[PDB]
C-alpha cells in the first residue's frame, strides 16, 4: 500500500515541474490551493490527473479489465 | 497474437473430420459401412467437401433479401467459434473476469443465425422453419441457465477456471445425479444433430437454414452447427467431469481431457440415430411443464446445501 | 496545495520483484510494531503527507527482513521462490511439498512464527505522535443549529380562518 | 488508439437512429444487437463483468420474443427498407448529422454542446478512478445483494408474479 | 407548518404534546352528529326503504362512526392551530429586531367633499 | 415521504451509508462533509451556508473544475509545436 | 487483448465468403425461386401474418428470464453477507416462480 | 387414511414427477432450520476477511495484544 | 376474476403504498410500474374493440411518460449525486420531471389520452381507477415542490382549466364529460404546489370523495346524457336529487363543499401576492360549471325521455360508499373552515 | 462529462422514436426498450466511476423492470390483432 504512495507523489512532483516550464509568460496558473475549495482533506484522485503525457504507459494503467493480462 | 489463429485452423478441421464420424459411428450403429473408397479408411473425404462446395459451387437466393441473408454465415461462425475463447482447458485464452456468463451470452447470441436465415427468403416457406426453430430454443434457455446456477453454488463462482481445481478426488456427476442427466437433454437447446434437436433436419419438414442458403452459405452452417456440437461436449466435461488437474505436467491433462469429451461426443451421435424427434408441440411440453418444475425444486435444494454444511468459494 | 520534497523518503525503495513478497507471509508476524503504527496513522488522519515519516521506518525495516533470509537458509527458500513462478496464482496450493523443506530451516533460527489461522485485526498504540484523532476536513459548523424552543401551547383563542 | 469507450459510443448512437427512423422490427431489430452488443462494452470497459454481460443475457432473449411477433401479428406484408422510402431515408440522413457532424467538433479543441457542460478530450479521464480496492475489488465486484435492500426483493418477486396472471386475464 | 421540526414524523395521535384538553360536547361535535344522521336519511332514498325518519334502525352505525372519526379529526384541529401559534411567538421573543412597535399619534389625512 | 416508516426501515438509500461488505465510496469525503452540513433544517432550506460545501461535491462526481483545468495543460502542449518543448518522461 | 481475439476470429469467417462467392463463376439465369425445397409456384406471395399459437409461451419467457437473472447473485453474493438473514430472501424469488407456474397449469394455452 | 396415503399413490400414477417437485422442494425449507450445523457456516463467513485489518488506539482495553501469536479477541479455531 | 381479481386490485393499493412510503428515487418508479402491470387488466375485463384501444392508449401514454421519470433520476446521480427524495438540485432535471408528472396531472398539453380512456372502459368500477390514481403522482410533487421552476408548473395550471373548461363543452358521453372534468379539477392541483402544499392534499380528499360518488350515482346504467336523462321519469325519482347535489358541488359553489377548494387556493395565493393570475381562474372555472349545470337538467326539467320498457323490481348494486361519501360531499361547509389543519 | 454526452445523445434519438408513429406499432415496443437501454447504459457509468457497491444493485432492478412493461404491451398487441387484423397506429376507432 506504500507503493501505491510512493509512485503517486512522485507523479505530483513531475505534474509540478511541467506547470512552471508550460506557463510562464501570459497565462495565468497559480497551481497553489489546487481545484478543491476544501483543502483539509485532499484526494490523491491520481488517474484523470495522473500521466500527462506519454500514451504506452497511460493506456496500460487505465484499463485493467480490457486484455486483463 | 499466435494462439487465437492456432485455435480456429486446427479446430475447422475437427468440424471437417466430424463428418467422418457423423456417418462411421452412425453408420456401424445402423448397420452399414460409411467412409471406405476415397481415402484409407475415406480419410481423403472430409477435406475433398471443402474443395467441393466452396470453389465450384455458386448460388445466391432468387427473391433474397438486402444485406441480410450472407450476414448471416458470417453471424453462424463468427459467434459460435469464438465460444472456444473462453474455455478454461489446461490454459484459456483470456481468461475472463467471469467464465460462464460468456459461454451463456454468446450461444444464445448463436441462435441468431437460424433466426435471419428466416428473412433470408422474402417467401413464408422459409420461415416456417424459422418460427418452429425459435420455441424449440427458446424455453430450453430457461432451464439452462437455472441448472448452471445449482451446479456454480455448489462449487466455486462463475470463472471457469475455479471449476477445474474444485474436482480434485471425484466428479460432479455424482453430487448433481439428476443435473447431469438434465445436461444431455439441456445442451441439445441449439440446432443440433440429435434425436430431441431443432428446426433444422429433414424428416418431416423443409430443412431450416439450408433451404435458402446455398451450398456455400450452407457449407459454412455446418461448419458452425456441427462446431456447437463439440463445444457443449467439450463444456459438459468441464461441469461434471474432471478426474486431474497437475499445473505441472500439461501432457498428462492433455490426454485425459479429450478420452472424457471424445466418449461424449460420440454419445450424440448415439443419440441422433436411435429415436425419432420430439414434436414442435411435445418439444413444449417436456420441458415447461414437466421439467421446469424438477430443476427449480433441485435449485431450491442446491440453496440450502452450502448453508447446511459450508460450502462458499 | 503544498507536495513533499523532492528528495522523497526512503533511500533504495522496495523490494526488485514480486511474488517473491506473497509467497512469505511471515511478514506479518515479524516487525510488525512499525507496520501497525503506520496503519494506525493512516486510518486516523487520511493525508499521505502527514504519516510519510512513519512510512520511512516500514520500508527501512522490510530492508532488514529480507537481508536476514539470504544470509541463513537461502537455498530453500530460493527453490520456494522458483516453484511459486513456475505455476500461475495458485499461492500454497500444489507448492505445500516443497513447503516442508522451508520453515524447518527457518525454525533453526529464534525469527520464525507461523500464522496458524488468522490475525483477527489487533489494537494496539505506543507511539501515538501527537494524539491526532481530531483533524478530519470540516470547517464550518453552519450556523450552529436551528432555534428550537418547547412551553407547551395552550389553547389558541379563535382559529386563523374566517369562519371562527 | 488512445481511446477504447469513445470509438464504441459512436457506434452505440449508429444503431439508435434506426427506431427514429423506423426500418421494420427487423433492420430495426438488428439495433438491439449491434448497438446493444457493443453497448455491452461500453460497460465492460468501465468495470464489472457481470452487470455488462448482464445486458447480453436478456435484450438478445427477450428480443427473440419480439422477433416472435416480426414473423407475426402485423409486420407481414412488405420488408420496408431503410434505403428505400424516402420517408424513411431523410429520417436517417437527418439522423447521422446529428452524430457525425458532432465528432467533427470533438477533434481540436473541446467540442460544441447542446447542454451547459464542455466535452473536451479526456484520454485518461475517461477511466477517472483510482485502483483503491485490491481483495473483493470493484463497487460491481459485489453489485448484487439480497442484504441491506431487503424490501426490494420482495417487490421484484411481487412484480414478476402479476404480469403472469394478469396476461392471462388479457389473453 | 407543512414539514414537522419538532414533532415526529408518520402519527395518528399528538402523544407528544397531549395537554391541551379536548372539547365536551362542542357546537361542531353536533353537525358532524347532524351529518351522520343525515347519512341515515339518504340511504333508504338509494335503497328504496319505507320512511326515511321511521325506517331501520341501522342508523346508529351513521352516527357513531361520524363522531367517532369526527372526535379524533378534531382533536387533529386543535392541536395543528396551536402549534402554528406556538411557533409563531416563539419566532418573535428569538428575533425581537424584526417585530416594531408605534403607539399613539397625531396625523394629518385627506378628507374628501360631499 | 408522505407517510414515513415507523420501527421497520427500509433504507440504504442515501450516500455513504452501511457498506455492502467494507468497502467505501470513491467520493466518501465529500459525501461527509455534506451530512455534517445539512442535518440541520436551517442549513438547506436557505440555501446560503452550506454553499461552499456543495460546490466541493460538485467537483468529486462530474469533476467539470479539474476537466476546464486540465484542457488547458493539453492544448498549450499542442500549441506549442517546434517551439518549446519538454519531455521528462 | 479480448478486441484481438473476437475481430481475428470475424475476419478470418467473412474472408471464407469471399472465396466462396467470387470464385464460382459462369451463368446466372432467370432460374432461381422463391420458396425452393419441395417445388411449384409459390401461393403465399411475399409475407402474411399466420401467427398465433404459441403467443403466450414466448411472452411468458420475457418475463421469466428476468427472475433468472436475478437469481444469478446466489453462487456470487453468497461470500461477505450474513447467511441465516439471507435464506428468507434467496428461496422467497424461487417459491413465487413456481406459484406463478402452478397458475400456468390451469389452461396452459393452445400450445 | 384419507389424503395421506390415499392420494400421493394417484400422483405416482399420473405424472409422476410431481411427487419429486413438491418432495425435494420442501425438504430445501425444513432442513436449514431443524439441524444443528447451520449456525457453523455463518461463523466461517463472519471470519473470513475481505478487507485489511484496522488498528485501533489502546487505553485500557481487554483482550487485545500485538499481531504476534498470543491469545487475544478471540480468533477462529473451528475445525483445525 | 373471482380469486385474482382481488389481488390485482390489492396491488395498485400496495403500489400506491411504495409510492407513499419512501426515500429512494428507483422506488418510486416501481411503485408507478405496479400501477401499469394492475390497471390494464381491469381495463379489459369483458374484453372489447374500444377496450383493446383504450389498454394499450393507457400504456403507450403513461410508460413512455415514466420512462422520462427515470431520466430526471439519473440526472440526480449525474449532478448532485445523493439518491433522496427531497430536492432535485439541478433546473435541467426538474424540468423532464415536471413534464412527466405533467401526463399524469398537469394535462395542459397532456390531456390527449384522457377522454378515449375513460369511454374505454366497460365497468363503472372501472372508472374509479382512474380518479384513483392521481393520488400517487401528487406525493412525489409534495416531496418535491422546491427547486422546481414555477414558470413552467403555472402554465399547467392555467391552460388545463382552459382545455378542460373548453374540452368538456363539446361531449354528450357521460364518461368523457368526467374525463374533462378530472383535467379540470386537476388545474387547481399544480397552483397549490407552489403557494403552500398544505391544503393540496385536501383537494385531492375534495376530489376523491366526490368524483367517486358520481360514477356509483351512475351503477344504474348510463353511458351517454340522454341514458341519464331517463333516470327520475322511468326509474328511482329520489335518487336524481343525490346527483344535483354532487354536479352543483363540483362547480364551485358556497353552500356545498366544492367551494372549500375555491376558499383556500385563491386566498395563500393571494397572500403571495399575485392578483392577475387567480382573477383569471376564477373566470376559466365558469366554464367547468356548465357540463354540470346540462347534466343537471336531466335531473331537473321534463325533456320526455320516458320509453316503452318501466322498471318494478328493486335494484340492488354494490354501493361501497354510496351513502356516508355523499354526505360529506353535500353539507360540509359549517364542519370545514378548520379541517385544512386537520389534513397536514 | 465526455462519454456522456455521446449516450445521452443516443436518448434524445430515442426519444424522439417514442414519439414518432408510422403503420405498425410495433416501433414503439422496440423504442420501449430502446430507452431503457439507454438508462441502463448512463446509470452503469454514473454509479461505477464515483463508486457505491450498495448501489451498483438499483440498476440490475432496473433492468428487470425494464422489460416490466415491454412484455406487458407485447401481449396487448397480439389482442389487438384478434379484434382487428394487422396492429396498425393509422386503423383507430376511438374519438
Amino acid at each position: 500500500l506504500q507503493a501505491e504512495k510512493d509512485r503517486r507523489v512522485l507523479q505530483m512532483l513531475r505534474e509540478n515541474l511541467e506547470e512552471e516550464a508550460t506557463v510562464m509568460k501570459d497565462x495565468x496558473x497559480x497551481x497553489x490551493x489546487x481545484x478543491x475549495x476544501x483543502x483539509x482533506x485532499x484526494x490523491x484522485x491520481x488517474x484523470x490527473x495522473x500521466x500527462x503525457x506519454x500514451x504506452x504507459x497511460x493506456x496500460x494503467x487505465x484499463x485493467x479489465x480490457x486484455x486483463x493480462x | 497474437m499466435i494462439n487465437i489463429l492456432m485455435l480456429i485452423i486446427p479446430i475447422l478441421l475437427a468440424v471437417a473430420f466430424l463428418t467422418l464420424v457423423e456417418r462411421k459411428v452412425l453408420g456401424y450403429m445402423q448397420l452399414r459401412k460409411g467412409p471406405n473408397v476415397v481415402g484409407p479408411y475415406g480419410l481423403l473425404q472430409p477435406i475433398a467437401d471443402a474443395i467441393k462446395l466452396f470453389i465450384k459451387e455458386p448460388l445466391r437466393p432468387a427473391t433474397s433479401s438486402a444485406s441480410m441473408f450472407i450476414l448471416a454465415p458470417i453471424m453462424a461462425l463468427g459467434l459460435a467459434l469464438t465460444m472456444w475463447i473462453p474455455l478454461p482447458m489446461p490454459y484459456p485464452l483470456i481468461n475472463m473476469n467471469l467464465g460462464v456468463l460468456f459461454m451463456l451470452a454468446m450461444s444464445s447470441l448463436a441462435v441468431y443465425s437460424i433466426l435471419w436465415s428466416g428473412w433470408a427468403s422474402n417467401s413464408k416457406y422459409a420461415l416456417i422453419g424459422a418460427l418452429r426453430a425459435v420455441a424449440q430454443t427458446i424455453s430450453y434457455e430457461v432451464t439452462l441457465a437455472i441448472i448452471l446456477l445449482s451446479v456454480l453454488l455448489m462449487s466455486g463462482s462463475f470463472t471457469l477456471s475455479t471449476l477445474i481445481t474444485t474436482q480434485e478426488q471425484m466428479w460432479l456427476i455424482l453430487p448433481a445425479w439428476p443435473l447431469a442427466m438434465m445436461w444431455f437433454i439441456s445442451t441439445l437447446a441449439e440446432t443440433n444433430r440429435a434425436p430431441f434437436d431443432l428446426t433444422e433436419g429433414e424428416s418431416e419438414l423443409v430443412s431450416g437454414f439450408n433451404v435458402e442458403y446455398a451450398a456455400g452459405p450452407f457449407a459454412l452452417f455446418f461448419m458452425a452447427e456441427y462446431a456447437n456440437i463439440i463445444m457443449m461436449n467439450i463444456f459438459t466435461a468441464i461441469l461434471f467431469l474432471g478426474t486431474s488437474h497437475n499445473p505441472h505436467m500439461p501432457e498428462l491433462y492433455t490426454i485425459n481431457f479429450t478420452i472424457k469429451s471424445l466418449l461424449l461426443t460420440m454419445s450424440f451421435l448415439w443419440i441422433r440415430a436411435s429415436y425419432p424427434r420430439f414434436r414442435y408441440d411435445q418439444l413444449m411440453h417436456l420441458l415447461w411443464k414437466n421439467f421446469l418444475p424438477l430443476t427449480l425444486a433441485l435449485c431450491m435444494w442446491h440453496v440450502s446445501l452450502p448453508i447446511l454444511t459450508s460450502g462458499i468459494p | 496545495e503544498l507536495p513533499s520534497l523532492e528528495d522523497l523518503k526512503v533511500q533504495e525503495v522496495k523490494v526488485s520483484s514480486s511474488v517473491l513478497k506473497a509467497a512469505a507471509h511471515h511478514y506479518g508476524a515479524q516487525c510488525d510494531k512499525p507496520n501497525k503504527e503506520f496503519m494506525l496513522c493512516r486510518w486516523e488522519e487520511k493525508d499521505p503527507r502527514r504519516c510519510l515519516e512513519e512510512g520511512k521506518l516500514v520500508n527501512q525495516c522490510a530492508l532488514e527482513f529480507f537481508r536476514q533470509i539470504k544470509r541463513h537458509c537461502a537455498e530453500p527458500f530460493t527453490e520456494y521462490w522458483t516453484c511459486i513462478d513456475y505455476s500461475g496464482l495458485q499461492l500454497f496450493r500444489r507448492c505445500r511439498k516443497q513447503q516442508a523443506q522451508f520453515d524447518e530451516c527457518v525454525l533453526d533460527k529464534x525469527x520464525x512464527x507461523x500464522x496458524x489461522x488468522x490475525x483477527x485485526x489487533x489494537x494496539x498504540x505506543x507511539x501515538x505522535x501527537x494524539x491526532x484523532x481530531x483533524x478530519x476536513x470540516x470547517x464550518x459548523x453552519x450556523x450552529x443549529x436551528x432555534x428550537x424552543x418547547x412551553x407547551x401551547x395552550x389553547x389558541x383563542x379563535x382559529x386563523x380562518x374566517x369562519x371562527x | 488508439m488512445l481511446y477504447i469507450v469513445f470509438i464504441l459510443s459512436v457506434i452505440f448512437v449508429m444503431g439508435f437512429v434506426g427506431f427514429s427512423s423506423k426500418p421494420s422490427p427487423i433492420y430495426g431489430g438488428l439495433g438491439l444487437i449491434v448497438s446493444g452488443g457493443v453497448g455491452c462494452g461500453i460497460v465492460l470497459n468501465f468495470g464489472g463483468s457481470f452487470l455488462g454481460l448482464m445486458v447480453f443475457l436478456i435484450y438478445l432473449g427477450g428480443m427473440m420474443v419480439v422477433f416472435g411477433y416480426t414473423t407475426a401479428m402485423a409486420t407481414e406484408q412488405y420488408p420496408e427498407i431503410w434505403l428505400s422510402n424516402k420517408a424513411v431515408l431523410g429520417a436517417f440522413v437527418t439522423g447521422l448529422l446529428m452524430e457525425f457532424f458532432m465528432v467533427y467538433y470533438v477533434l481540436k479543441d473541446k467540442e460544441v454542446e447542446v447542454v451547459f457542460e464542455f466535452n473536451g478530450l479526456g484520454d485518461w479521464v475517461i477511466y477517472d478512478t483510482g485502483d483503491s480496492g485490491f481483495f473483493s475489488e470493484e463497487a460491481m465486484g459485489i453489485a448484487a445483494l439480497y442484504s441491506y435492500g431487503t424490501w426490494l426483493v420482495i417487490v421484484t418477486g411481487w412484480s414478476l408474479l402479476i404480469g403472469v396472471v394478469v396476461i392471462m386475464e388479457i389473453t | 407548518x407543512x414539514x414537522x421540526x419538532x414533532x415526529x414524523x408518520x402519527x395518528x395521535x399528538x402523544x407528544x404534546x397531549x395537554x391541551x384538553x379536548x372539547x365536551x360536547x362542542x357546537p361542531r361535535l353536533a353537525f358532524v352528529g347532524f351529518l351522520g344522521y343525515c347519512s341515515g336519511l339518504i340511504d333508504n332514498a338509494i335503497r328504496r326503504r319505507p320512511v326515511l325518519l321511521a325506517g331501520l334502525h341501522r342508523q346508529l352505525l351513521y352516527i357513531t362512526s361520524f363522531v367517532f372519526v369526527g372526535y379524533y379529526l378534531l382533536k387533529r384541529q386543535d392541536y395543528m392551530y396551536a402549534v402554528r401559534d406556538h411557533d409563531m411567538f416563539s419566532y418573535i421573543k428569538s428575533h425581537x429586531x424584526x417585530x416594531x412597535x408605534x403607539x399613539x399619534x397625531x396625523x394629518x389625512x385627506x378628507x374628501x367633499x360631499x | 415521504q408522505k407517510r414515513l416508516g415507523v420501527d421497520l426501515d427500509r433504507w440504504m438509500t442515501i450516500q455513504s451509508a452501511e457498506q455492502p461488505h467494507k468497502i467505501p465510496s470513491r467520493c466518501h469525503a465529500f459525501e461527509k462533509e455534506w451530512i455534517e452540513c445539512a442535518h440541520g433544517i436551517g442549513s438547506i432550506r436557505a440555501e446560503k451556508e452550506c454553499k461552499i460545501e456543495f460546490e466541493d461535491f460538485r467537483e468529486c462526481l462530474l469533476r467539470q473544475k479539474t476537466m476546464k483545468r486540465l484542457h488547458a495543460i493539453r492544448r498549450q502542449r499542442e500549441k506549442l509545436i517546434k517551439e518549446g518543448k519538454y519531455t521528462p518522461p | 487483448n479480448l478486441m484481438l481475439a473476437l475481430l481475428t476470429n470475424f475476419t478470418l469467417a467473412t474472408l471464407l465468403v469471399i472465396i466462396a462467392f467470387w470464385l464460382p463463376q459462369l451463368n446466372v439465369y432467370s432460374e432461381k425461386t422463391s420458396p425452393y425445397e419441395c417445388g411449384f409456384d409459390p401461393m403465399g406471395s411475399a409475407r402474411l401474418p399466420f401467427s398465433m399459437k404459441f403467443f403466450l409461451v414466448a411472452i411468458t419467457f420475457l418475463l421469466f428470464d428476468l427472475e433468472i437473472a436475478l437469481l444469478l447473485p446466489l453462487p456470487w453474493a453468497s461470500q461477505t453477507a450474513n447467511l441465516n438473514t439471507m435464506l428468507t430472501m434467496a428461496l422467497f424469488l424461487i417459491i413465487l416462480l413456481a406459484v406463478s407456474l402452478a397458475y400456468e397449469w390451469t389452461q396452459k394455452g393452445l400450445e | 387414511a384419507e389424503r395421506v396415503a390415499a392420494f400421493l399413490k394417484n400422483v405416482w400414477a399420473k405424472e409422476p414427477v410431481l411427487v419429486a417437485s413438491f418432495a425435494i422442494a420442501g425438504l430445501a425449507v425444513i432442513l436449514p432450520t431443524l439441524s444443528p450445523y447451520t449456525k457453523y457456516s455463518l461463523m466461517i463467513n463472519x471470519x473470513x476477511x475481505x478487507x485489511x485489518x484496522x488498528x485501533x488506539x489502546x487505553x485500557x482495553x481487554x483482550x487485545x495484544x500485538x499481531x504476534x501469536x498470543x491469545x487475544x479477541x478471540x480468533x477462529x479455531x473451528x475445525x483445525x | 376474476n373471482p380469486i385474482i381479481f382481488i389481488i390485482i386490485l390489492l396491488t395498485i393499493m400496495l403500489g400506491t403504498i411504495i409510492v407513499m412510503i419512501s426515500s429512494h428515487w428507483l422506488l418510486v418508479w416501481i411503485g408507478f410500474e405496479m400501477n401499469m402491470l394492475a390497471i390494464i387488466p381491469i381495463m379489459m375485463k369483458n374484453h372489447n374493440p374500444r377496450a383493446t384501444e383504450a389498454s394499450t392508449k393507457y400504456f403507450l401514454t403513461q410508460s413512455t411518460a415514466s420512462m422520462l421519470l427515470m431520466m430526471a433520476v439519473i440526472i440526480n446521480l449525474m449532478f448532485s449525486g445523493q439518491w433522496t427524495v427531497m430536492k432535485l438540485f439541478n433546473p435541467m432535471a426538474s424540468m423532464l420531471m415536471t413534464m412527466a408528472l405533467a401526463m399524469k396531472l398537469g394535462m395542459a398539453p397532456f390531456h390527449f389520452w384522457v377522454p378515449e380512456v375513460t369511454q374505454g372502459i366497460p365497468l363503472s368500477s372501472g372508472l374509479i381507477l382512474l380518479t384513483w390514481q392521481k393520488l400517487a403522482p401528487m406525493s412525489v410533487l409534495y416531496q418535491i415542490f422546491p427547486s422546481i421552476n414555477l414558470n413552467l408548473i403555472l402554465t399547467l395550471s392555467v391552460l388545463s382549466i382552459l382545455i378542460g373548461g373548453w374540452g368538456g363543452l363539446n361531449q354528450t358521453q357521460l364518461r368523457k364529460i368526467m374525463a374533462y372534468s378530472s383535467i379540470a379539477h386537476m388545474g387547481w392541483m399544480t397552483a397549490v404546489l407552489p403557494y403552500n402544499p398544505t391544503m393540496t392534499l385536501l383537494n385531492l380528499i375534495i376530489y376523491i370523495i366526490m368524483t367517486s360518488t358520481m360514477f356509483t350515482m351512475f351503477m344504474a346504467n348510463s353511458t351517454t346524457t340522454t341514458l341519464s336523462l331517463s333516470h327520475t321519469w322511468n326509474k328511482t325519482p329520489i335518487m336524481t336529487v343525490l346527483i344535483l347535489a354532487t354536479l352543483l358541488s363540483m362547480g364551485g359553489l358556497p353552500p356545498l363543499s366544492g367551494f372549500m377548494p375555491k376558499w383556500m387556493i385563491i386566498q395563500e395565493m393571494t397572500k403571495n401576492n399575485s392578483i392577475i393570475l387567480p382573477t383569471f381562474m376564477a373566470i376559466t372555472a365558469l366554464l367547468n360549471l356548465y357540463f354540470y349545470m346540462r347534466l343537471t337538467y336531466s335531473t331537473t326539467l321534463t325533456m320526455f325521455p320516458s320509453t316503452n320498457n318501466m322498471k318494478m323490481k328493486w335494484q340492488f348494486p354494490l354501493m361501497k360508499k354510496m351513502t356516508f361519501l355523499p354526505t360529506m360531499v353535500v353539507l360540509s361547509t359549517m364542519m370545514l373552515p378548520l379541517t385544512p389543519m386537520l389534513s397536514v | 462529462s465526455m462519454v456522456y454526452m455521446n449516450i445521452m445523445m443516443a436518448f434524445t434519438v430515442s426519444l424522439v422514436g417514442l414519439l414518432m408513429y408510422r403503420s405498425h406499432l410495433m416501433s414503439s415496443l422496440l423504442c420501449l426498450e430502446g430507452m431503457m437501454l439507454s438508462l441502463f447504459v448512463m446509470a452503469a457509468l454514473t454509479i461505477l466511476n464515483s463508486h457505491f457497491t450498495l448501489a451498483s444493485m438499483m440498476p440490475i432492478i432496473l433492468l428487470v423492470f425494464a422489460a416490466c412493461e415491454a412484455a406487458l404491451g407485447l401481449s396487448l398487441l397480439v389482442m389487438v390483432s384478434n379484434t382487428y387484423g394487422t396492429d396498425y397506429v393509422q386503423n383507430l376507432n376511438l374519438l
